[PDB]
RNA sequence: CCCCCGGCGCGCCGGGCCCGGGUCUUCCCGGAGUCGGGUUGCUUGGGAAUGCAGCCCAAAGCGGGUGGUAAACUCCAUCU
RNA sequence: CGCGACCUCAGAUCAGACGUGGCGACCCGCUGAAUUUAAGCAUAUUAGUCAGCGGAGGAAAAGAAACUAACCAGGAUUCCCUCAGUAACGGCGAGUGAACAGGGAAGAGCCCAGCGCCGAAUCCCCGCCCCGCGGCGGGGCGCGGGAAAUGUGGCGUACGG
């Protein structure tokens, strides 16, 4: 389900991204804590595609 | 140590090295006999955290247990009393599944004496665990002052009172205000303590 | 489809490089109950009147050293029923910058120590003489 | 059926009671027992005494108690820390200990190691072996002076100030008390619709010049 | 008056026994198909679900649990 | 193909141990009704109650907070008094129905895994010595056998170490 999302956060569509995972880890709060983690590892792959 | 690299990675079950591993052993249990020995424990660092110490004297029991709830044993449904007592079907269990694992190994051996038990695989039709028993007459056992406590006659049966992990969840008992229902020893005790009328002497 | 950190476990080191290594771990072999009596009474006498490098068995000695960078070469056992003990520390010693080979067999490599079996083997130090002998290696 | 007039009775009598009846017939029997159980408790630590270990001054919470004094469970660590006791060697001595307790308060916290320094003066220590003195023991003449205690030692006495008459100052005289009540209550009430108000206060100032 | 029985210390010996507190510097520290969410059934005084379980989803680490009306944000308190 | 380990897994009238079963007044885990009441009755009540099932002990269970509170805060469990027939539940009908605080009786706290540190520094059994031996125990001698590195013993547990 992870990397289901990160194609929702390379398309960027973050407030559907945030229900996606709702429905999956549970409350709101879990949801929020892991999505900025999941766009954090993303620009973690995005600062290695460059240089 | 490296039993803390071993911990987070059985937290990782949805990652394809556990999503293999744990559907190789699966595969291989639902081979074997409903309640048989193993001779190692395949999840060690799961087993030391619940007490397990490796030395003559420490038993695991790695056994199957049939998935799905419990349906009331009634010929054609036979609940020949009100609307509320019909369900028959959607009804459920008291204990939880690794509680009745511990049942049918304490039960079958019991020479030894159960401790704790531990999740190691799952199937739409079955659900596994490996139950530490505990040998009560080895000297290993005997002698040391850690472990002695187990061959004291109040510890028979752990899993027919449910006195395990397993066994306390399924009781319902702790502190807090979530628990005001088992408030004093057990469920049982907490109503009756609840349901006599105090005759004083002087009333 | 095995995956690939496990799939690593087929991809064993040689026959021939396997003689050399432990012919270079048939010298760094234990103390055992006897070579501790034989240590102990050694000692004891001269109440009245240093250690050489020696391995590491298992991966609760082992995994320490190597985050301390301690170990020269790591020896792995290939076989283990539980393969999660092990499918880390490849990986991980990549990450720690230590060299690690792979071998066929947990018995024959239980064999070093006078113990059934043994996951991991190190090489923390060693004499001045063997030194040649694992920098090639 | 109800008579003419009466009250409604609910009881609760309706489960098979009967059979879950505790009469009461042991009550002058078990103080009986209690007692005699209460003194061979009494002689087994003769020289310790009857009450137990000390418990600390502890004030009780929920507000229609919050100005009672209590009896302690037992003297947190940061009141034995300061102390100069180690947790590990005051329950040598007969000092009740729970590392639970927090101490918000200072007043409570200096009070109750006010009442250790006395309980450490009042405390005569016999010797580990009887030949030898060591440095924490007391002295051999105060041996005599040691029997058992009956009673919760140093019990907590919920005691008052007394206050002498005085004049009443002018501006008392103009103290509206009542009015301060309504005024405050007013204040803690509406604490965060004043908080709200005095924000949007300043978007409808930017927007005039910007 | 006579046995039995333990207790209590007192002396002989085989013994294992080197352990503490305070200042400062510097490292270490926690339990997972479980918490938790969904839904169903039972139970509870527990009432937009107290407790128990079955099934699906499935954790995090200045996090987590609780703070008796659901939810969002904001501070706290409070345990692990 | 011979051999040697190991890994699994059998089989013994193998050496030595251990479990069944009875009582069940009191205790613990499940299961689990319906007469009864509501003037009928289906939710409810009866009731987590009898009958059934398991396993104990002379006590059991519970127990050293993922606690109560909202204070100037208390501080494991169990038991009595009070809270209180109260908050709350309920064809809001019938009925049901706790907890905190406080006063008592009692009073007691601690071990692991992990974390690393100790050269596995530990343990069973057989051969032997002494000493007691109707609780087969201690001490020493055995390149005696074995367990264990897929982790024993020591240090150490959140009050920090």
């Amino acid at each position: 389900y992870e990397r289901r999302a990160m194609e929702l956060l390379k398309v960027s569509k973050d407030k559907r991204a945030l229900k996606f995972i709702k429905k999956r880890v549970g409350t709101h709060i879990r949801a929020k804590r892991k999505r900025e983690e999941l766009s954090s590892v993303l620009a973690a792959m995005r600062k290695a595609a460059a240089k | 140590g490296a039993y803390k690299y071993i911990q987070e990675l059985w937290r990782k079950k949805q990652s394809d090295v556990m999503r293999f591993l744990l559907r190789v052993r699966c595969w291989q249990y639902r081979q074997l006999s409903a309640l048989h020995r193993a001779p190692r424990p395949t999840r060690p660092d799961k087993a030391r955290r619940l007490g397990y110490k490796a030395k003559q004297g420490y038993v695991i029991y790695r056994i199957r247990v049939r998935r799905g709830g419990r349906k009331r044993p009634v010929p054609k449904g036979a609940t020949y009393g009100k609307p509320v007592h019909h369900g028959v079907n959607q009804l459920k269990f008291a204990r939880s599944l690794q509680s009745v694992a511990e049942e049918r190994a304490g039960r079958h051996c019991g020479a030894l004496r159960v401790l704790n038990s531990y999740w190691v695989g799952e199937d739409s039709t079955y659900k596994f665990f490996e139950v530490i028993l505990i040998d009560p007459f080895h000297k290993a056992i005997r002698r040391n002052p850690d472990t002695q406590w187990i061959t004291k006659p109040v510890h028979k049966h752990r899993e027919m009172r449910g006195l395990t992990s397993a066994g306390r969840k399924s009781r319902g008992l702790g502190k807090g205000h979530k628990f005001h229902h088992t408030i004093g020893g057990s469920r049982r005790a907490a109503w009756r303590r609840r349901n006599t009328l105090q005759l004083h002497r002087y009333r | 489809k095995v995956p690939p950190a496990i799939n690593q476990f087929t991809q064993v080191l040689d026959r021939q490089t396997a003689t050399q290594l432990l012919k270079l771990a048939h010298k760094y072999r234990p103390e055992t109950k006897q070579e501790k009596k034989q240590r102990l009474l050694a000692r004891a006498e001269k109440k009245a009147a240093k250690r050489p490098p020696v391995l590491r068995a298992g991966v609760n000695t082992v995994t320490t050293l190597v985050e301390n960078k301690k170990a020269q070469l790591v020896v792995i056992a290939h076989d283990v029923d539980p393969i999660e003990l092990v499918v880390f520390l490849p990986a991980l010693c990549r990450k720690m910058g230590v060299p690690y080979c792979i071998l066929k067999g947990k018995a024959r490599l239980g064999r070093l120590v006078h113990r059934k079996t043994c996951t991991t083997v190190a090489f923390t130090q060693v004499n001045s003489e063997d030194k040649g002998a694992l920098a090639k290696l | 059926a109800p008579s003419r007039n009466g009250m409604i009775l609910k009881p609760h009598f309706h489960k098979d009671w009967q059979r879950r009846v505790a009469t009461w017939f042991n009550q002058p029997a078990r103080k009986i027992r209690r007692r005699k159980a209460r003194q061979a408790r009494a002689r087994r630590i003769a020289p310790r005494p009857a009450a137990g270990p000390i418990r600390p001054i502890v004030r009780c919470p929920t507000v229609r108690y919050h100005t009672k004094v209590r009896a302690g469970r037992g003297f947190s660590l940061e009141e034995l820390r300061v102390a100069g006791i180690h947790k590990k060697v005051a329950r040598t001595i007969g000092i009740s200990v729970d590392p639970r307790r927090r101490n918000k308060s200072t007043e409570s916290l200096q009070a109750n190691v006010q009442r250790l320094k006395e309980y450490r003066s009042k405390l005569v220590l016999f010797p580990r072996k009887p030949s030898a003195p060591k440095k924490g023991d007391s002295s051999a003449e105060e041996l005599k002076l040691a029997t058992q205690l009956t009673g919760p030692v140093m019990p907590i006495r919920n005691v008052f100030k007394k206050e002498k008459a005085r004049v009443i100052t002018e501006e008392e005289k103009n103290f509206k008390a009542f009015a301060s009540l309504r005024m405050a209550r007013a204040n803690a009430r509406l604490f965060g619709i004043r908080a709200k108000r005095a924000k949007e206060a300043a978007e409808q100032d930017v927007e005039k010049k910007k």
